[PDB]
């Protein structure tokens, strides 16, 4: 369309290294509880017993 | 040589630390090899395999033997400093190997 | 002690190639109804108003 865009190759190197410095990480605290939400949520849903 | 005298001065530190603790008696200078682990680790660095480092220490404890410092590890990893490393170690060497020391640095810089 | 591990170096490097041919994707509905709890959290634990 004229316009350039960036292969998915792209997407995977660039957040390959950001993630690599040793700047702050990438994921941080709330993923923990995140996990745990989404766990607690699919578990729930999973379990066919009524 | 350098690196051995480097232990040399850790060794000589633990030694007048123990002598205090407990008088200037016989040799019970008792030392756990595994304390050395850490200090050295800060100058010689951190090849990143324990066991590596630990060849690289007992090596020279060895050498250090040879000049008759210390016993080499018993049973339990322990040796005793023999006390000639004091007359090795005395204030006027440490002053003498340290303006050396310096000399070096300067040389160096 | 002998026993061996791997460095962080090598975790980074792994995850940048066996998720390289399937990348497992992430644009996925599943993650959508995620974020969507998670704003849900985040902003009835920052709506200080009674």
């Amino acid at each position: 369309d004229g316009r350039i865009f960036a292969t998915d190759a792209l997407e995977v190197a660039i957040t390959f290294v950001e993630s690599l410095d040793n700047r702050f990480m990438t994921s941080t605290a709330s993923r923990l509880s995140t996990v745990q939400r989404e766990i607690e949520n699919l578990e729930t849903r999973l379990n066919p017993n009524p | 040589n350098l690196e051995q005298s480097l232990l040399v001065a850790i060794l000589r530190q633990h030694f007048v630390a123990w002598e205090q603790e407990s008088g200037t008696g016989a040799s019970q200078a008792q030392i756990a090899i595994d304390d050395l682990l850490p200090q050295l680790q800060i100058y010689l660095g951190d090849p990143g395999s324990e066991s590596k480092e630990r060849t690289r220490l007992l090596t020279l404890l060895d050498q250090l033997k040879g000049h008759g410092l210390v016993t080499s590890p018993d049973a339990h990893e322990r040796i005793v400093i023999r006390p000639i490393i004091a007359h090795l170690a005395d204030p006027i060497n440490l002053q003498a190997l340290l303006a050396w020391l310096r000399e070096q640095i300067a040389q160096q810089t």
